[PDB]
């Protein structure tokens, strides 16, 4: 019987329950991203705007109900338009992680006839970070 | 009570503003069908009149009464009134032995005049941040006999694990063991405590059912000055005015508004006679509602599984096409009125999850009342194994894989990397 | 859904504060009615109890379950929260073929702490 | 007044929706005690009647005549009304000498239209989350003098060294030398600076006890805003109405209400005549109340301990059975009414502590008003010489040592690693 | 607890701002009147001290304490800060055996703090346009189960023969049989009709006593919206707090108060123990009322007779001097505070109206509540037939007739050209 | 004459008063939970989950009194229904502590038939923590 851990177990809402993904994995998602008329996009976040946070609601009245900061993550370049192969979302991977080491990375996708997003899962945790369990977390 | 000459006008030609109804009729031995349909239709720039009537196979005494209705019968904006019009006098009808509401048609003319959910399917999971999965739910397991305290106890592990959301009894409302009040406060420090440690949005469906309309306007306006994400709302036993009432008072100020479905079987459980789901269901939409209890679909036949998928069209999809087998029996536009997130109640296990992300893909609600409690470890480690399932059956969707099929092997895969979903693999 | 052990008391005394509740209730063929009956009040301090059964005169397959509820179930003054405990799940249950609730009993405790109807027959005639 | 024949009926079987009376009668010199129970009773559907009269064992002209009442006389949640029908005009009458009403019956079917105590035991203890031990408390020592500013000062030096709860004096209200909200300020900052220091949630009974119900409900939105969490009230100097109007709010915010009994004394002290405590502890557990004063029971003889047992059973207990031995006259079921926890007046030092945790276990608050001013140290080491003899006794009760034989030996075990309280041993 | 130093100061000079009281003390065997006398003061520039003791002549073991106190130890305004000072803790005192507060001292600079009657006996007698004669009053006779419209043709009958005023019940609140808003409509019929047909202006005091004081404003609200003159209330049932909310109402709108004296008997009957009648009169009048049951003096020897001229004195007067014949203990200056009107419950006939003209005066109501039920012709004729006594032995007053003397010869030349009053003389 | 400390000296509501308690004293303690029919368990935070705090009130309208943070600890386990021996108990406490090494631990109980909490008090304090005085707080 064992405890499940309260202590540096962040976990971010997609694919997060699983261990990390690998790049055939994350390739295996694009493929479905590009089967339909999706459009795949990456984000990043920073240690301090990765996760949820209450801080700005300093400045409300009672108008608090589902206000959360760091819902939004800056996103890398733009979105992949008329993308058909997962390699080039999968080099945009490595590319942003040199530039920004010390961030985490979501592959989100959005739908271009409803106008909307669909799917967003974490694709890259940083080293740097203690905020997450290497999926040994009891 | 129809004379059959002035409300049974099979050579009418429908409206677009018309409000349709189709009853599934059966006679007295002795009355004629037309004779029959047209008194439905009579309960003339006002009546309602009967424009067809088919017979239903294999059964020798059931018929379908298409009724057609003007729109300048009904208020705008009003479910109560809708209802009071088309089935407030007909089923005490004499010359009819049981009657069926099947499936209604809405206008776009009066599908415009009501406010509907406060957020919707798309607006709902922008703001929850939960994205290409279904939500997870959990009821928390004794309805009755908590203290306030450890009521939240069980809210904070439930949400913990892994969960999105937990939810109160339908009636836990305001009972001399725990009071609302004292509720709805171990509940935000449940629910704060749960966001902050994972990270993730957490909610909890506190119930604003209450016994007056400003009763459930004062645990709305608790939940508003908590901040707290969702309520829940019993809308078939405070009604329809209560409901709409709170609708709107969501949409006013941003809360969620999960709405359970307390009392449908009395009204949709026998098939010759009540109101159908799917009727009471586009009702709900109309009149507002963000989430909304569709039923199992788990351990059923596929005749009822067509069914099923039938009105859950009805609360997701904008435009949907008339298809008899699925229980649809007109056509329905919902001219960009939000949909309503459909809440499935999962089975025991954790082995109908490929099941239920085949047949509703990623926007529905799961809920596994005594699938979190069950677990031989807890609540945390039962709520991290349906969330280790859930996400392992959508990945293997998005890989190609067929669980209809392969949905054993690919809960097998993560009983091995996951001690918390093999302690349940082991039940 | 019930062991019907717990929820089938027919050794019962039933309370005055007791809310009782009359099931016209018709089985599945195959289960009892016993079952059946405690299985409607399961739906300690706090169950709902199947305290006796009766068959219909006429009809072979229904009963009259008589359900016991505590009054601690119920909001003071909540026909709402009166009919979402008592009727609100029952009745899709898959062991029984149909149920009507036939009576209620509203005890004393219970009928006092709603306000109720405005004048009645005395004060508006 | 009565004629004695349709008053007195012996032969009645009361109902279990009477309300019963029981009164301490002494008849004028001449009069029949039956003629004298149904003038009590007199004051046909509406009549109360009385249905037994006993005599006083060692009084040679006392009686108790049992009255019982119907339900119809009474409104639905009025302490007003009821004691307004039971003694509102029976004392001033001639054929009796004195009288007492010794204890009332409330029927199950009385106590559910009653709001009531708007917490409880049960729920303040999992929101202030101390447990498994009496909470304690101290009044600030001088009453009356002090500036607003050297007030929380003796507020923050008392609930930093280990008390859960520090108390206004019933008549500090609002002088000129401390108006009311100049105080609350002072208090709130030394109780969220007493908590931020000992890490536990600490309180002060703010009293919001005024001169007009306006007045009354300023002081109680003045705490609801500085998010404190108890506030106390006068309730037989304010009366029933300004505290069940008090109590209901605080049931609708979520604060905590301390009842302090000033003029109790006028009422219950005399034995042949007025009403006895337990009749109007009854009354504020049905009007609403978080604490209230039971008095003290050390320096007492055990003839007055078996009696203060009896109401403080009343206050906390679901159901309490007839007991004449602790003045119980009838059998009271609570039906799940929350329960009052009872105020107890400690003594002047630590040596009563074994005392007060054997007669009233765990769910009492204790108050040495001076007993932590009195430490020759200030108030900091004498509130933790209380909380160290408290949780001292506390432990000795659970590793099973008789505190009525071994409780000073539990003290002078606790002198010994403590110098706080051997500061006050030596005293 | 005083230590007879600090708290018994004989050679004090009292204050004109002083608040003065008069304690009747009795000690326990062994225990000096001084130190008792100084530990009622005891409860530097906040001490109540002790400033003379004298012995009661004829008890052996009684004393008069005066205790004065310092002005600055009170609430402006606040009846409830008044009582919760003064006798909020001494009569639990070990020390003494019994106490009564017999008489308070109201300094005229507290006084004037607070707002008091909202009419007075001179606005009030211009109000209705009644002078020169007292107020005649009658409760309805059976207190409780009429209907609503029933209750009102009662005292329709009654305002109609030629009483000023009809009386509820102080049990009379909100009850099952008699809703309090269906009360006040056929009340107020029944005035508007008895007032159309005299000519006089008519009244009913309508109980707003109620369970909260948010209950209690919107039977008051009520009260102004039929334009109906006066309410009353419970005040000692009530509370001060309740009273004294409505009391600022009533000036606030012109409502009239009448004030009713339940629960007056626990607390004042004793003459060893508790707080006598003129001291909760006068608290009356601080907190307001317009009217006062002041009691029966009919059937009672002439040392309660004086006493009772003595607490109306208070009630009536702006300047009372000390008089130990009359119980008044000091003087008392009302600063032109408005008078409160006495009503004096008259005898079972009309009798003894000779007797309360000649001890009341004009200025009293006076009330009959079986003398115009109990009419062997009705109630229109029996309150015909008080209203004739009444202005029959007004008029041999102003005429000069000693009504102790020749009282009986005005009935009878009454009796003779009245036949309602010779069917109330044949009785 | 004394000062009694306000620099590090948080306490945790019942027997913290008390120098730490011996295993021979939270087996005493348990031998009371089960003489009686009350089911014991453990819980455990860390520094900053162990003591009160205001932090959510930040999303607050009015709504403030009694809500408090840091009420709620982590459950350790199960609840031991059918605890008989106070040794099983005592087995669970150094058995959290290895997992847990810098967090507090409490152990609280539960009554059966009133379905409510009862008692709780602290068995366990880390010593990397320099909240709290060792006895001699003066």
């Amino acid at each position: 019987m064992m405890v499940w851990t309260p202590v540096n177990n962040k976990m971010f809402e997609t694919f997060s329950y699983l261990p990390p993904l690998s790049d055939e994995q994350i390739a295996a998602q694009v493929d479905y991203i590009v089967a339909n008329g999706w459009i795949p996009c990456l984000e990043f976040a920073e240690s301090d705007k990765a996760y949820v946070s209450n801080e700005s609601a300093i400045r409300f009245g009672s108008v608090s109900c589902l206000y959360y900061d760091n819902r939004y993550w800056t996103m890398w370049k733009l979105p992949m338009f008329g993308c058909r192969d997962p390699m080039q979302v999968l080099r945009e991977i490595v590319a942003c992680t040199k530039a920004f080491p010390d961030a985490y990375v979501r592959l989100v996708a959005f739908d271009n006839q409803k106008q909307v997003q669909i799917m967003g899962f974490l694709v890259q945790r940083p080293k740097s970070a203690r905020d997450w369990q290497p999926a040994n977390k009891r | 009570k129809d004379y059959r000459l002035t409300y049974y006008t099979p050579d009418y030609v429908v409206r677009d503003t018309d409000i349709l109804a189709a009853f599934r009729m059966t006679p007295q031995p002795g009355v004629p069908p037309e004779e029959c349909g047209a008194a439905v239709a009579a309960e003339d720039r006002y009546k309602g009149r009967c424009y067809d009537i088919e017979p239903v196979p294999g059964e020798d005494n059931q018929y379908i009464a298409y009724v057609a209705y003007p729109i300048d019968l009904f208020e705008e904006g009003s479910v109560t009134n809708m209802f009071t019009s088309i089935v407030g006098n007909v089923f005490g009808f004499k010359a009819l032995r049981a009657l069926r509401l099947e499936d209604l048609r809405i206008p776009p003319a009066y599908v415009k005049t009501f406010v509907g959910p406060p957020h919707g399917i798309q607006v709902e999971r922008d703001k929850l941040n939960k994205y290409g999965r279904g939500l997870l739910g959990c009821t928390i397991k004794p309805k009755l006999g908590l203290s306030a305290k450890n009521y939240g106890r069980a809210v904070y592990e439930c949400l913990r694990g892994g969960l999105d959301f937990t939810k109160d009894d339908e009636n836990v409302n305001s009972q001399p063991f725990m009071r609302w009040r004292d509720r709805f406060l171990f509940v935000a420090e449940a629910i704060y405590k749960a966001q902050a440690e994972t990270g993730e949005v957490k909610g909890h469906y506190l119930n604003a059912t209450a016994g007056t309309c400003e009763e459930m306007m004062k645990r709305a306006v608790c939940a508003k000055e908590l901040g707290v994400p969702i309520i829940m709302h019993d809308y078939l036993t405070g009604g329809f005015t209560a409901n709409t009432s709170l609708a709107i008072y969501c949409r006013d100020n941003g809360l969620l508004l999960h709405i359970h479905r307390a009392m449908h079987a009395v009204i949709d459980r026998q098939r010759n006679h009540g109101i159908h789901f799917r009727v009471l269901a586009k009702a709900l939409r109309m009149s507002g509602g963000d989430h909304l209890h569709s039923g199992t679909v788990v351990g059923k036949l596929e005749g009822e599984r067509e069914v099923t998928l039938g009105f859950v069209d009805l609360m997701r999809d904008d435009y949907v096409e008339k298809d008899r087998s699925r229980g649809i029996y007109f056509t329905q536009d919902w001219c960009s009125m939000p949909g309503v997130m459909p809440v499935a109640s999962g089975g025991i296990h954790v082995w109908h999850m490929p099941a239920l992300v085949e047949i509703f893909g990623d926007d529905a609600c799961l809920q596994f009342g005594g699938g979190t409690l069950g677990h031989p470890w807890g609540n945390a480690p039962g709520a991290a194994a349906n969330r280790v399932a859930l996400e392992a059956c959508t990945q293997a969707r998005n890989e190609g894989r067929d669980l209809a099929r392969e949905g054993g092997d690919v809960i097998r895969s993560a009983c091995k990397w996951s001690p918390e979903l093999a302690a349940a693999c082991e039940v």
